[PDB]
């Protein structure tokens, strides 16, 4: 509907911009809107995210993820947050996801290795 | 034989050609303002020189398309010539040496373009006029630009002075080759493009002058600007209508009006935007 | 109607800031709901235009133009259109007609002569 | 209602972004549709005084503090913006009320002595 | 055509006349030897150039009335780019690259007698040939 397309572009556009916490509520509309948009799903864990707001980050990128596993980008964002909470098991796992769609995510190898030497 | 002569041509322009560059070069590799200085003097001496040995020879050329190719010649050493003297001029700034940059650049085009309207004015098929009329074009339009360029880069002083003088000379000196090669056309097609390619050039010259003076929003050169586009577009306008006065076609009678008006409309406001500043 | 002011103010608010792409999504909004907003049209096909997308560009300033005869940037940028893709003879045209409206208007008027040169 | 959020998220990023008259527009909206938002009554009134429309920042400003009388930058501004007008009766009281809500609003209180001088 | 011809010597003769007047200035505004030893060469190359200039294009004006022009406008250089370095030598004084002057002035008056000649040497009429005569006493007399 119409009113999903504005609440996204607001989104976005607020995203973009930086002002992380208007996107976050515009996307909270979108996606109450239509639950189906996994865009707004991710992009809202990275607004929150950016915010040092990890667990928030998580459920989102779960969400995002349950409707597109193939965002690679958001497996690496999610193993990202549980390496920031100390998780550094569930970060593994991630970091080894996002590496599986994308081979070329150094900084995801990079990560899952110093993942792997926190966990120990 | 006009292989010969036009062998000696081809060697001749090579040799200075590669001279210009690696004067460029001295110049960029070393780090006083006199390399740059030296360089663009030993450049536009040189070139000149080559593009008056070529002409010597050229003029021997009784077929055209050896003619064409020492036009060519010359064109394109003055197009290196000019490039080079730009580059070093513009690398350098620091108004030092600037005004030779500029007087060099003109002098250049000037040389070249007269060169080439030598040359062409001894020869008859339509096409190669055209050819001799669009390197003139080039190069003006090529001097022009890099003139305004390297005035920009040193801001207001006198090398806009040197800039709006060298640009009216310049393209006033190319409409009226261009002018002379042209009377010589046999079609409206012809005439025509003439026409046209006098009427860009004002067009051109005249931009330069403007944004020279509008961009400093300085009253010294805002007058001295509007005199210069006056006197481009009265020029080509004059130097249209004389061209215009052989065109028997009224579809071209009616452009050439056109581009008669379009012309004066552009110089008038350019000028009123100067004038207003 | 409410949408359609929300649809079109985030669009100029993306057109100014230079995110196009977002602002042509918001000015597709704005016109469904509200095909007569001749400023839509005309930030439309300038949004397209900036993209390098003429055709759009063309069909968009063109109906901006039929609400708005008298909008002489709207003449002068499909005049540029044209110009682009090589159509001088309409370049031409439209170059003349943003100059009757706007006599002022010195790149229409160089950009004609050029377009004439052009087309010869 | 949504189209209230998203009225007042438009408001707002203009707002901040400084297209105040964008900001205007949208926030007429947020409170046609939603009157007792406060915060918008606030920011209307601000993204007028930006524009030197003092006589508007007035309105609004005063519909902000009957929603909300402990706004003391509201006040603040308020009482700014009638000294800018040369009331200064009017702005000498507006700045003692931020004054006694914020006492550390030194710019009110170096305003409200100059307001006394002007008024005399 | 002639005009157009003429007029782009009457164009290059202003230009230099110009140019010349403007490095004289320079050497009697700058405070160097060096000042007036660079107005002299130049003074004396620009000129020597415009010269060869007009002569390249002076050659294609058939009708003697624009040759005349031609021939007027060559003399009008040498005698200003001669006295410009003359007065800028004669101010300077001092032994100091006096010898340039001498040369520099030599030299721009052989280079305009035999481009007036040149240019002479193909018309007819009489009168002309005592202006071009003229001419050139008037400018050897000055050198």
């Amino acid at each position: 509907g119409e009113e999903a397309e504005l609440a996204y572009l607001l989104g976005e556009l607020a995203y973009k911009l930086g002002e992380y916490r208007i996107a976050i509520r515009a996307y909270r509309i979108a996606l109450k809107r239509d639950p189906n948009n996994a865009e707004a799903w991710y992009n809202l864990g990275n607004a929150y995210y950016k915010q040092g707001d990890y667990d928030e980050a998580i459920e989102y990128y779960q969400k995002a993820l349950e409707l597109d596993p193939n965002n690679a980008e958001a497996w690496y964002n999610l193993g990202n947050a549980y390496y920031k909470q100390g998780d550094y098991d569930e970060a593994i796992e991630y970091y080894e996801k996002a590496l599986e769609l994308d081979p070329e995510n150094l900084e995801a190898l990079q990560n899952l290795l110093n993942a792997m030497d926190k966990q120990g | 034989i006009e292989e010969v002569v036009a062998e000696m041509i081809d060697i001749l322009a090579e040799s200075s050609k590669k001279s210009i560059e690696e004067l460029a070069r001295a110049a960029d590799n070393k780090t006083t303002e006199k390399a740059v200085a030296e360089a663009i003097e030993e450049i536009a001496r040189l070139a000149t020189a080559a593009i008056q040995l070529i002409e010597a020879l050229a003029k021997n050329l009784a077929s055209e398309e050896f003619m064409a190719r020492a036009i060519s010649a010359i064109a394109e050493l003055a197009k290196k010539a000019i490039e080079a003297i730009y580059r070093l001029a513009d690398n350098h700034t620091t108004d030092t040496f600037m005004a030779r940059a500029i007087a060099a650049i003109a002098n250049l085009a000037v040389t070249a373009i007269l060169a080439i309207a030598a040359l062409a004015s001894n020869h008859t098929t339509e096409e190669f006029m055209a050819r001799a009329i669009s390197a003139i074009a080039e190069l003006a339009k090529k001097a022009i630009e890099a003139i305004y360029r390297l005035a920009d880069n040193h801001t207001t002083d006198k090398f806009m002075a040197a800039a709006i003088e060298a640009i009216a000379l310049l393209a006033t000196l190319a409409i009226l080759a261009i002018a002379l090669l042209a009377s010589n056309h046999t079609t409206e097609k012809f005439m025509a493009r003439a026409i046209m390619a006098i009427a860009i050039l004002a067009a051109k010259a005249i931009e330069a002058i403007y944004r020279l003076a509008d961009n400093h929003t300085s009253p010294t050169y805002i007058e001295k600007a509007i005199e210069a586009i006056e006197k481009i577009a009265r020029k080509a306008i004059k130097a249209i209508e004389m061209l215009a006065k052989n065109i028997t076609t009224e579809e071209y009678k009616e452009k050439a009006k056109k581009i008669i008006d379009i012309i004066r409309k552009l110089a008038k406001m350019a000028i009123k935007k100067l004038e207003d500043n």
